RNA sequence: UGAGUAACGCUUGGGAGUGAGAAUCUCCCAAACCGAUUGACUAAGGUUUCCUGGACCAGGGUCGUCCUUCCAGGGUUAGUCUGGACCUAAGCUGAGGCUGAAAAGCGUAGGCGAUGGACAACAGGUUAAUAUUCCUGUACUUACAGUUAGACUGAUGGAGUGACAAAGAAGGUUUUCCACCCCCAUAAUUGGAUUUGGGGAUAAAUCAUAAGGUGGUACAAUAGGCAAAUCCGUUGUGCAUAACAUUGAGUGAUGAUGUCGAGUGAAAGUAGCGAAGGUGGUAUUAAUCAUGCUUUCAAGAAAAGCUUCUAGGGUUAAUCUAGCUGUAACCAGUACCGAGAACGAACACACGUAGUCAAGGAGAGGAUCCUAAGGUUAGCGAGUGAACUAUAGCCAAGGAACUCUGCAAAUUAACCCCGUAAGUUAGCGAGAAGGGGUGCUUAUGUAAAAGUAAGCCGCAGUGAAGAACGAGGGGGGACUGUUUAACUAAAACACAACUCUAUGCCAAACCGUAAGGUGAUGUAUAUGGGGUGACACCUGCCCAGUGCUGGAAGGU
RNA sequence: AUGAGCAGGUUGAAGGUUGAGUAACAUCAACUGGAGGACCGAACCGACUCUCGUUGAAACGAUAGCGGAUGACUUGUGAUU
């Protein structure tokens, strides 16, 4: 944990809709640079508690701006969802 | 019915790869002319 | 022992035969040991670079090179029984199942009348001269049959050890050594006195009248269908070339090289080996 | 030609008619083209004068010129036909129907004629 | 310019709605379709084309209110699966070293390189996207540190195994199928009705049974496996009944108080609801047994890795098993298209490309028609029925007269019943040639049925679909075969074989200049080179010149 | 080097087992046998005539058929020349 990783925490449509479920599965948006277990206790260390499962995936770098004079690419970074126990909900 | 070119990224890694790539002086003078003439694009990685 | 082949088809017909493989063979089905067969790899006719150097190679299965103590002095002094006679793909003769002794097993080149528990000895001394055993060259009588013999000083017979094949004995020399022996193909030479050696005629008698019948079992054999040399252009061969059937209108023609191959003995003289020579199959010298 | 579309086929047209004709029966009116209402009228007045006896034998020949569609079902179609609609036509001696031309589909310019049925 | 011009890039119609504006946008009804595909999984690839809302600048064979088009937002979850942390095969790199003007090449120790070996999770669920990946149920697995319970484990080296061809046939197992039965909806109005149609599943995993299958088993030592051995192996004794070692379908209980299930069902055909949820079989089928067995020769991978012997050591224990507890299982990967409206395609080019599922009826078949689930209108349409073009249906009679020409084009192929000549090198010819008949109903049929008898219809019964046209003779080639991308597919090539020559190991020859290597991880019954090229009889003459070799005297 | 696959109907060779039989043979008969650079015939490999067409859908396709269709097998992945 170089408190340097976890950039943010992402809001978007599914994440609304994961999070008015019981699922306790906060998104962050982080860089790739850690692995599972990396991000997991980094998590943990920055928060104190322990989290209960991460899913890790990354946001493909697709062409931005579409098609123009001047197109693009859309930048990569790793998105983490993780489970909580349903008896605890965090503080953001 | 299929033409002479068949994409395929893996054997393009083996092919056209830097780390395959410096098999030869060739290459590194080829590139280095390249570099002369300001290509931008100079490997697959950066397309 | 070769048997004709019922051609069966509606295309023509056969002109093959095929070896016995029930009556001299047992255990048609292979079902061989672990140890001493190793892949013997084919080149397709290539160098060690993957550049041209050998014509019509390839088409053969996968076959396993069996480590066969070639030598013959690995282990001397004990006694040890024929176990079977197994074909061997990767060699004119057919090898042979031996155990030894003390634990361990062997497999050797036979020769001709040998069978299934059958005592053989191997030794540095003088034994029983009937063929098959292994032993040196300083206790022979003259005008007998053996075969494998090598010319360096434990170094491995590898001469006339193809189905058939024998050597004669024709005396000395006043040196201690340089025994003159009648070689295969009517050759004569003299070798050393002290170099191990395979008494009597090699097995397999069959190879001077195999028909292969077809051009499908030359390629599973590996010689592939070649082009005859008449056949290509004047600038790839100096045969080929010209059109409407033409011979050859040239004397003594070369190779595809610029080498001519008829009437010309293909060998360096200047060796002092050339000098070691009896007989070149025509006369002395 | 090679490989193309089927076109005008004596088959494509019958089944067409059919189906206009189908089509009218169950909505009334039906919006087609002139040089199909030409023929369809024709049809359409056959049908009507062959089963305005109204047997079973009359139902035994036309359930093999009725379709189906989206609103109603051809066991419906038929049995309101035979029971007040057939039999309608049996006052005045043809010209039961009316092909009145509009004006021009916009895809092609190609004609539109709208179809009306009374005695 | 040609010119408003050939084509409009393999296929519909209707209703209603949105939209100012409709064949082209949407929802649905039909039709004819792919359906051993117009279906699904799906390597690999292009990579946002994937999804929602707005809109149509540009592209879309008219248009496009739309498109997979642009704009904004959204989209890919892995202790158990695919590619890493295990491993290698061809092959590649390569410490050093060798060769080699440099350069560079060779290649040692080594290290990489799956289409593979070992190898721990299945089902159901919802979504606008995916989910061996998110949730529930059910499980399993690995090291970790402590733990008690049992014990001396045995590797770095060795050995067994891993570890393997092809082809063929029958056995066991659930299966498929059939009838019966249960359950579900279900009495028809147009003549007769005194109904038809559909369904009848449950697993990972644990325990036991394991049908069956393979190959010695117990005892004693040895001179082999750098060292050593109890392990492998050698020779001996006992029994060869199978003792023995060994795996194994499927079966029974959970699993399964469950899901599910056609259908029923509130503005969605959705929540919810939901009946039955089996019997005997097989003379048809696939796979487990099955690295099974046998047969043929073309003789059929390694490494990793499990067991494993001594080594090595352990002892107030090294090491290791069982149980419990706690920790944790990291890397890339997951969209769709995916033999293609997403790959190659110069394209929304009528085309084709890894593997897998793969219906029914007729038939042996997966040959051919139809339709099943699913999916579809191949992004110009509407017309009329001129010439001519492209394809077909029809053609009588002469019936190859046409023309170098049976080029092109018509009976012919399926079923069974007969029967088939010469030649033959006894393989074939031969499905020769040349013919008979094939439908339905009734009875009989056997294991199903073929088959037979009686009757009947038509002008005729592979009723529409799919099925060879021959004989006689010649030239060459025996034949099965390779063919010049795309002007030309063979009497040319190849070919088994015959023949000659050369090659005795640092082999001859071959690659470079060279190490070195092929040759060859070959050993004259083998290979190379030259000629001819089923089979048989032979291949006559001159070494004139020339060539090749040998040679000894002798002029150069 | 490592592999995928080549439906269905098939045909039914030698070897061998046995018997008659012969002094031994030989010969014949019954049987297992599934082999055939073996058949029809697919998916498949490729095109032999004509045809459409040759600013074509086509910088070589499609069709009426066609030769092969267990073997001189089609072909894949990676590498070589």
């Amino acid at each position: 944990d170089v408190t340097n990783v976890l950039l943010k925490p992402v809001l978007t449509e599914k994440v609304y809709f994961n999070q008015m479920g019981e699922t306790k599965k906060y998104v962050f948006v982080v860089n790739p640079k850690a692995s599972k277990t990396r991000v997991k206790l980094a998590f943990e260390l920055v928060y104190g508690i322990k989290p209960l499962k991460v899913n890790t995936l990354i946001r493909k770098p697709t062409t931005i701006r579409g098609g123009s004079r001047f197109p693009g690419l859309s930048k990569l970074e790793k998105l983490a969802v993780i489970t909580l126990p349903k008896g605890i909900a965090i503080s953001v | 019915m299929k033409r002479t070119y068949q994409p395929s990224k893996l054997k393009r890694a083996k092919t056209h790869g830097f780390l395959a790539r410096m098999a030869t002086a060739s290459g590194r003078k080829v590139l280095k002319l390249r570099r002369k003439k300001q290509r931008a694009q100079l490997t697959v990685s950066s397309e | 022992p070769i048997k004709k082949i019922i051609s069966r088809s509606n295309s023509g017909i056969h002109h093959s035969t095929v070896i016995d493989y029930k009556k001299l063979l047992t255990t048609n089905k292979n079902k061989p040991e672990k140890s001493l067969l190793v892949t013997l790899k084919k080149h397709g006719g290539r160098n060690n670079q993957g550049k041209i150097t050998v014509r019509h190679q390839g088409g053969r299965n996968k076959r396993k090179y069996r480590i066969i103590d070639f030598k013959r002095t690995h282990y001397d002094n004990i006694e040890a029984t024929v176990k079977s006679i197994e074909y061997d793909p990767n060699r004119s003769c057919f090898v042979s199942l031996i155990t030894y002794a003390n634990g361990a097993k062997s497999y050797i080149i036979s020769p001709d009348g040998i069978k299934v528990g059958d005592k053989i000895l191997a030794s540095e001394h003088p034994i029983d001269i009937k063929p098959g055993f292994s032993m040196p060259l300083a206790f022979i009588p003259e005008g007998t049959q053996v075969h494998n013999i090598e010319l360096h000083p434990k170094g491995g017979g590898q001469i006339a050890r193809s189905a058939g094949s024998y050597a004669r004995i024709l005396g000395q020399d006043e040196t201690g050594k340089y025994v003159i022996l009648q070689l295969l193909s009517g050759e004569t030479r003299k070798f050393l006195k002290e170099c191990r050696a395979t008494v009597g005629v090699v097995s397999n008698l069959d190879h001077n009248l195999v028909v292969i019948g077809k051009a499908g079992r030359n390629r599973h054999r590996g010689i592939r269908p070649t082009v005859r040399g008449s056949a290509m252009n004047p600038n790839d061969h100096p045969h080929g070339g010209g059109e409407g059937r033409s011979p050859v209108g040239r004397d003594a023609p070369r190779t595809p090289w610029g080498k001519r191959h008829m009437g010309v003995k293909t060998r360096n003289m200047k060796k002092a080996s050339t000098n070691l020579i009896i007989r070149n199959r025509k006369g002395e010298q | 030609s090679y490989i193309n579309k089927p076109g005008k086929t004596s088959a494509w047209r019958v089944m067409t008619v059919r189906q206009q004709v189908s089509a009218v029966l169950a909505y009334g009116k039906i919006e087609t083209t002139l040089k199909k209402a030409k023929n369809t009228q024709k049809r359409l007045d056959k049908l009507i004068t062959l089963a305005k006896v109204d047997n079973f034998n009359n139902r035994r020949q036309v359930k093999k010129w009725l379709l189906n569609t989206n609103l109603f079902d051809v066991d419906q179609l038929m049995d309101h036909l035979f029971s007040k609609v057939a039999p309608k036509y049996e006052k005045t001696p043809g010209g039961y129907s009316r092909v009145l031309k509009l004006g021009p589909r916009r895809g092609d310019a190609t004609e539109m004629a709208i179809l009306q049925l009374t005695d």
